[PDB]
């Protein structure tokens, strides 16, 4: 189970990003254009920013899990 | 009943993507395999002379394991195999599962309700929309099926697993095999699973042609 | 928009007493205009149309009666979801 | 047995929402997902030679998981008879 | 309804002049400035109407009282502008912070009440609310509370979507997460190059693991915390971190998109004493001091690894140490290069903002209007300023702490469903006999009961009030004044 | 090894987060109740609505209970002197963060009950108050969940 920091840094950045920059441009015209404009880039911040804060937080662990004697038997017969 | 519809070129390829896919989730969801080793130690007495090993189709080899000689003390090592293919297999296998529910359905509304599927070129529409989704989903499964079935291959090849096994690093003892997996299933399924894309493919035409948009 | 508040200004109108009823009844109806007391000085309990407020507070209180009535009773209340405007002549009189 | 609507629609969300999460709970239980490990009643015993007895648990607590969806789905039906006698 | 706009109207032009001054009407309007030409085809409609020959005149005229605040308001944005109004009527033509805060109210909210199930809980009452709108707004009750509510759908509608997100983040489901990808964790390498077996599992009750060894950890889990930590004992000592970190990350950006808006407003108010002293001072003071902080977190996320795990720097320390020019030469070793001088720098630039903010201000202010042109007060004008500056530096300070109560309400509510879950349905989950199933029927009774009680409302009350706080209080103060009056029109409510 | 008067601690960290946390709900609930009795004898329509300080000082006692549970699960028998003091800290901040924010609840729910009697624009003032006095116990019950699983 190697999880590369590559695959998912560019797949959720490029979502965002599209979601926050291109769909202004794609919103049709009208009175809510402003606010719902507002809405697709303020989404796109937040939600990148915390989906960054906790993938950055799991890279670069100083300590692993402490898992009890019992779920670290059943955990090595069935996760990888 | 509009069997005239089923012996119609559409309708044959709807009979063959039924037969297809179906022929695939049979040989692959039934897939079960098994490996013989042995290990002969520096002391005969402790010698692993035949181990065996048996593994299912939805290849979860890392749970897959054996007690493996130590060739010290006569005691035993608990050894899994490395990394597993579920991804893959399970997702392959759910597509054809899907697409022979989809033949099914089709079948039946061509025989039956021919006239309503046909109505306003609405199920045609329909059902290009769902030609395309199959294809892309064929197009992916037809890759990640061969590329498990070789990396299968590769890690319950008996000669990988002597390899990682720590017995060999010791001295006198003596690894070899007895038997390999049959790959005749995993080859005719990857085959069958290109068929079923190309027959997906080539009745992308002819549902465009029968809604009209050619 | 919703960015920031909307561009405000103040207005005054000249309109003749007969058609002023009329008029801030269409006011009312378009509902985008906030009239201000001009007359502080005196009290509202003392304007000059403090007549015709008291007469439309007695038939509210006919009106709440009669609705309480119907209450007690059983018979209901209907709904048609018009919304006609008071009559700027003299209906009060009918309508009293 | 004529009950209050407001009982009725209580009832038919709480049977809902048990359906649902009950048969989730039991699929992954049945699945043998690591996270619900606290959960299956093994003992010491159970590991003596492999995960196959902790597995047979596993399965045994997802069969109690559709037990309760199941009553919960006669619950909801007898919620929605109610609320149609209504 | 004719009788009640009879009585209005009448009312209404009780407020105008009366026959004392003119025979003809005089009235005094509020108008928005587009709406202008509509109201005169009003007008002309009320001329036909009465029959009257003469037309109602309208006219302009520039004016000095403050004009009142008007937003627009709509369907979907109605909940969010009260939200933001509660705390003050924002002032005539000033940055209104509703837009924004239609996504960071459900966002802060989501920080704290983060749950998959609970947000889909959440999110399925407000769609069926949104959906049976019409229905509950015919029939009106007067139960205040459920009133306050279905006016604040929308809201619920949105808290619900985002709590799902962050569930999905935390990988949280009712207390347990979901492991959808694969957890990073492998236990295997433990044993096969660790120094592990069978009889070091025999004599360690809890044991741990650590990634040092290759194998163990394959890399950070590519959306949302990584399963296993649900499992790990370990879990408080590693979530406690991450969330607080994240809670400091939010806020800080948070409030420095504050301070650009008020840059913003200062701007579009023509206040360029405000934009050069005032602001400016303030966004440099804000991110040396505490951007800095920010900046230093994801540097140490970036930078320190397991095998640099001895030697790795607490932030903490580092920041109180930046604040002390407590520098030392024993202890934890600096987290990079040069630190000492930029932190040096940057303490420097932060306490030089102070003066910035305080002397400049009020010396300009009275050089240009007490010695040009000749009350202004210097005495007064420099108390406030004075005021001013105190007020918004401990305020930093102040408003970053208290942006760790997104952690503090996200670890309390991530305990009350663990504890709840194990309290309520571990009874009837872990339980041997067959016969369990119907005990399960009653105890998830019970426990959708209490999930809906103690998490659902009280929790979620108690997290849809503090994000509520922080953009009134953390978020608004930096840009909002909110010293306007609202625009209540002459419009017919009496359909009620 | 470790002394057998170890546990002593952890036990009384486990009693004090329950019992001052249940005095604390307990005052809460007793104010809120004479407000609401006060109240209702004039306004009956709203017992419902002004019932919400008493739920709030139940959730105080909620956290008590949380964390009297934690170190209650937590002892052991060779509990070290660190654990089980660990544990009495925990137990202190639980207990007396919930003792003082059902003081404030239940003071601030007696007079804002009597105030929406008056003027029913207080109720959400009334609740925005509360839940600051809750988040006080709250903030003791992280403090309790920092330390017990130190
Ligand atoms: C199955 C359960 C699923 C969970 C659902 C519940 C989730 C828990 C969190 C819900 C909190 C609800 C409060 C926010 C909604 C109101 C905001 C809004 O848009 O209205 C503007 C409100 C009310 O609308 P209004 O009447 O002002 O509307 C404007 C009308 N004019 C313009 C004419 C004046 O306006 C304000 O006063 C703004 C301040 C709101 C501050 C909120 C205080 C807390 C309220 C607590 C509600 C009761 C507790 C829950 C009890 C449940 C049991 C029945
Ligand atoms: C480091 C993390 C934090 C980063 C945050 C800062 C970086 C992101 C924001 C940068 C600014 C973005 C662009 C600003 C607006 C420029 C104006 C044109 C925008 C556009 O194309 O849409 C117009 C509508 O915009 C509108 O109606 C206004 C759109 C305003 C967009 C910005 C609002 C979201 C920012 C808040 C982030 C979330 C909080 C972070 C914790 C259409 O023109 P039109 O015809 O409508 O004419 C305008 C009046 N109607
Ligand atoms: C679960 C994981 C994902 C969670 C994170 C994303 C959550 C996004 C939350 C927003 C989605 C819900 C929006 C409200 C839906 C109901 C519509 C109400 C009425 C309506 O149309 O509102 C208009 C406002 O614009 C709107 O209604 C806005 C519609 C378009 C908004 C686009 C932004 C969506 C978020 C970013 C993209 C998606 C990211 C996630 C994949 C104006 O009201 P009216 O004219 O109808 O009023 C009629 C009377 N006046
Ligand atoms: C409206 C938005 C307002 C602004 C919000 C953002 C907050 C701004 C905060 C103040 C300005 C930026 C931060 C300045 C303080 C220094 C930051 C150092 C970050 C850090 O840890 O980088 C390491 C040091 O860099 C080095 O080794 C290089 C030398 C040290 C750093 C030099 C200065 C870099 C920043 C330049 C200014 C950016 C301004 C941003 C607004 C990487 O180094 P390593 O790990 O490879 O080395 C280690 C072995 N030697
Ligand atoms: C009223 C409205 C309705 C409300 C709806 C609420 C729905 C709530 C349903 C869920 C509640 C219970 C939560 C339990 C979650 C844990 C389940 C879990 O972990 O799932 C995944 C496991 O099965 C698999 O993971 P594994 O076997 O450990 O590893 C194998 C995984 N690989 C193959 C990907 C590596
Ligand atoms: O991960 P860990 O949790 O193990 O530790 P870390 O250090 O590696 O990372 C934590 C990073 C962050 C620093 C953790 C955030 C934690 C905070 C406790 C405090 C944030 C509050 C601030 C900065 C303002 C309130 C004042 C506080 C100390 C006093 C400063 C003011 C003066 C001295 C005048
Ligand atoms: C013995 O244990 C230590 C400590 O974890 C480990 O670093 C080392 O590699 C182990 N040595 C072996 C397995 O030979």
């Amino acid at each position: 189970t190697a999880h590369s920091f590559a695959l998912p840094v560019i797949i959720f950045t490029t979502f965002w990003g599209l979601i926050g920059i291109a769909g202004p441009w794609f919103v049709p015209k009208g009175p809510n254009r402003g606010v719902i404009i507002t809405m697709l880039v303020a989404t796109a911040v937040c939600c990148y920013l915390f989906w960054l804060i906790a993938i950055l937080a799991q890279l670069n662990p100083l300590f692993g899990p402490q898992l009890k004697n019992e779920t670290i038997w059943y955990v090595r017969f069935l996760w990888e | 009943g509009q069997f005239r519809v089923v012996k119609e070129p559409l309708g044959f390829v709807k009979v063959l993507q039924w037969v297809f896919a179906i022929f695939a989730f049979a040989t692959c969801g039934s897939y079960t395999g098994e490996l013989r080793l042995s290990v002969e130690c520096a002391n005969k007495t402790e010698s692993a002379l035949n181990i065996e090993v048996e593994f299912e189709y939805p290849f979860r080899l890392h749970q897959v394991y054996f007690d493996a000689p130590s060739c010290v003390k006569g005691g035993t090592t608990k050894i899994f195999l490395v990394g597993d293919y579920s991804s893959s297999a399970e997702f392959f296998v759910t597509v054809a599962v899907f697409a022979f529910l989809y033949s099914m359905g089709a079948l039946a509304t061509y025989i039956f309700l021919q006239n309503k599927y046909r109505e306003n070129n609405k199920g045609p529409m329909m059902d290009f929309l769902a030609t395309a989704v199959f294809a892309f989903m064929w197009l992916v499964s037809s890759s990640a099926w061969a590329k498990g079935l070789s990396d299968v291959k590769m890690a319950t090849d008996p000669e990988n697993i002597i390899k990682e096994m720590p017995m060999c690093r010791q001295t006198g003892n003596t690894c070899k095999e007895l038997r390999d997996p049959v790959t005749s299933g995993l080859n005719t399924s990857v085959v069958f699973g290109f068929l079923n894309l190309v027959l997906w493919v080539g009745n992308l035409w002819f549902v465009f042609k029968e809604t009209g948009w050619a | 928009e919703l960015f920031r508040s909307e561009e405000m200004t103040l207005a005054q109108l000249f309109l003749q007493s007969e058609a002023a009823y009329c008029c801030v009844s269409e006011l009312e109806e378009l509902g985008k205009v906030q009239f201000r007391d001009l007359n502080p000085d005196v009290n509202v309990f003392q304007r000059k149309f403090v007549n015709e407020v008291r007469r439309c507070e007695e038939m509210d209180r006919k009106l709440r009666f009669v609705e309480k009535e119907i209450r007690k009773a059983n018979i209901p209340i209907m709904d048609t979801g018009e919304n006609p405007e008071v009559p700027f002549p003299r209906d009060m009189i009918d309508l009293e | 047995l004529c009950c209050g609507p407001k009982l009725a629609a209580c009832g038919i969300v709480l049977s809902a929402w048990g359906v649902i999460m009950l048969i989730m709970l039991g699929i992954f239980f049945n699945v043998h997902s690591a996270v619900l490990i606290e959960d299956v009643p093994f003992t010491e015993k159970d590991f003596e030679n492999g995960p196959q007895n902790i597995y047979n648990l596993y399965e045994q607590v997802s069969y109690n998981c559709f037990i309760a969806a199941g009553l919960y789905l006669l619950l909801g039906g007898f919620s929605f008879c109610q609320v149609r006698l209504n | 309804i004719k009788v009640r706009k009879m009585k209005a109207i009448y009312h209404t032009l009780n407020l105008c002049n009366i026959d004392v001054t003119q025979k003809c009407l005089i009235a005094e309007v509020w108008c928005p400035v587009t709406d202008l030409d509509s109201i005169q085809f009003a007008l002309r409609r009320g001329t036909e109407h009465s029959g009257s020959t003469v037309p109602s005149i309208l006219n302009r005229m520039q004016t000095n009282q403050t004009p009142p605040t008007y937003n627009k308001t709509n369907k979907f944005t109605h909940g969010f502008q009260n939200i933001v109004d509660a705390y003050g009527i924002g002032t005539y033509r000033e940055i209104n912070p509703a837009p924004y805060t239609v996504i960071t109210f459900p966002f802060l909210f989501a920080v704290m009440f983060g749950d998959f199930g609970h947000g889909i809980l959440m999110t399925l009452f407000a769609v069926w609310m949104v959906l049976r709108e019409s229905r509950i707004l015919s029939q009106k009750n007067e139960n205040e509370m459920f009133s306050m509510v279905f006016s604040g759908r929308y809201i619920i509608l949105l808290m619900g979507l985002f709590s799902i997100y962050t569930g999905l983040i935390y990988n949280d489901c009712f207390s347990k997460s979901l492991n959808i990808f694969g957890s990073s964790w492998s236990v295997r390498p433990m044993f096969t190059i660790g120094n592990w077996t069978e009889e070091t599992l025999l004599g360690s009750s809890v044991l741990q693991l650590n990634p040092a060894i290759p194998g163990v950890f394959g890399g950070p889990y590519p959306f949302g915390i990584d399963p296993i930590w649900n499992i790990a004992t370990n879990k408080l000592t590693f979530l406690n971190s991450f969330k607080m970190k994240m809670s400091v990350i939010l806020g800080i950006i948070h409030m420095l998109f504050g301070v650009s808006l008020s840059l913003f407003n200062h701007i579009y108010f023509k206040k360029p004493l405000n934009i050069y002293f005032g602001f400016i001072p303030e966004i440099i003071f804000m991110s040396s001091l505490f951007g800095y902080l920010v900046i230093l977190i994801f540097y140490k996320w970036t930078a320190y690894d397991a095998h640099s795990s001895r030697n790795a720097p607490s932030l903490l320390i580092h920041f109180i140490n930046m604040f002390l020019f407590s520098y030392p030469e024993s202890g934890n070793a600096m987290l990079y290069s040069g630190q000492k001088g930029i932190q040096c720098f940057l303490i420097v630039v932060a306490m030089l903002c102070v003066p910035w903010m305080l002397l400049f201000k009020p010396l300009i202010l009275r050089h240009q209007y007490l010695r040009k042109k000749h009350v202004f007060d210097f005495g007064d004008t420099m108390v406030h300023q004075a005021i001013h500056t105190i007020e918004y530096c401990l305020g930093c300070i102040s408003n970053t702490a208290s942006y760790l109560r997104l952690w503090a309400l996200s670890l309390a509510h991530a305990q009350l469903s663990e504890v709840l879950w194990t309290m309520v349905i571990h009874i009837g989950l872990h339980v041997r006999s067959l016969a369990g199933g119907l005990g399960l029927f009653f105890i998830f009774a019970a426990f959708a009961t209490l999930t809906v009680a103690i998490l659902l409302i009280m929790e979620g009350l108690s997290a849809f009030l503090h994000a509520l706080r922080l953009h009134w209080v953390e978020f608004q103060n930096k840009f909002y004044t909110g010293t306007g009056f609202k625009f209540l029109p002459f419009s017919f409510e009496h359909i009620r | 090894n470790n002394p057998e008067y170890s546990s002593f601690f952890g036990v009384m960290g486990a009693s004090s987060a329950m019992v001052f946390s249940a005095m604390g709900a307990a005052y809460g609930t007793a104010k809120s109740g004479t407000g609401i009795a006060a109240m209702s004898v004039m306004r009956p329509e709203l017992i419902m609505k002004s019932i919400i300080p008493v739920v709030m000082a139940g959730i105080i006692a909620i956290y008590g209970l949380v964390v009297a549970v934690l170190i209650a699960n937590s002892l052991t028998d060779g509990i070290t002197l660190y654990r089980s003091f660990l544990q009495l800290g925990a137990g202190l901040s639980v207990g007396l963060s919930g003792l003082a924010a059902g003081f404030a609840i239940g003071i601030v729910g007696d007079a804002g009950v009597r105030g929406t009697a008056q003027q029913p624009r207080l109720f959400v003032g009334m609740i925005l108050i509360l839940i600051f006095a809750e988040v006080l116990g709250l903030y003791g019950l992280i403090v309790a969940l920092i330390l017990s699983t130190k």
